[PDB]
């Protein structure tokens, strides 16, 4: 019997860190 | 249960190498993002007062710790604690209700 | 207040320390797992299929036990047992309240 | 031949956008 | 026998906006 197909893609990454406080 | 697969143990070895590599990758990325976050903070810090510095650095730390605790299972240990505590009170509830079910046979 | 950034600089260092130490543990696990496969290849010559499987199983068992301690899958398995025991005690209360209040 | 396991999680996202401008 | 593991996932979304800037 041949190997099965490749598994599905992995889960998306977590959201990035908060942005900077931004301009005065 | 095969000879080529060593009764499933060779593909299991490769699976475990994969799982270890993927955790190493996640922890490496966390490490680099945490250090790059501190540079972003150092760059901004010039224009911020102490309270504003602390608010920005706190959110960057909050971000790192949230991810770390998802990788190392400390998030789940905190949940386990709440659930274990809830279980030891529900056990005290069942003991009473089982007694009242026992006595209610009379 | 100012030197520690209201506790957030030592917090940064704590997190860097925790991340470094986990990276160290996972790296060592990775290298030992790969060196374990070489040891297996070296031994395989003198071992029959049942003995090859028994040896490779114990090497895998070793890696997985450590990995699940590092990635918190050991604790997820514990959480599962405890959650099941909680959701069974909830099923017990529902029944006993039905048996006591009605029917008695 | 069953499907393989899912691939590893993605990389975390980039840092968020700057916050809104401060007061005058 | 089982297939190989899938490819990596997509990068995560961007983080939330930062706080308001100073005056």
């Amino acid at each position: 019997g041949p190997p099965g197909p490749p598994g599905p893609p992995g889960v998306p990454g977590e959201a990035g860190p908060p942005g900077p406080p931004g301009p005065p | 249960m095969d000879a080529r697969s060593v009764n499933g143990e060779f593909p299991r070895h490769v699976k475990l190498k994969n799982e270890i590599e993927n955790l190493l990758d996640q922890v490496t990325q966390l490490y680099t993002k945490h250090n790059s976050n501190y540079q972003q903070y150092n760059a901004q810090a010039g224009r911020l007062d102490l309270r504003q510095k602390a608010e920005y650095l706190k959110g960057l730390n909050d971000w790192a710790e949230r991810l770390l605790q998802e990788l190392n299972g400390e998030d789940v240990k905190k949940v386990l604690g709440k659930v274990a505590f809830e279980k030891d009170d529900l056990e005290k509830e069942v003991k009473e209700l089982k007694e009242k079910i026992d006595k209610k046979e009379k």
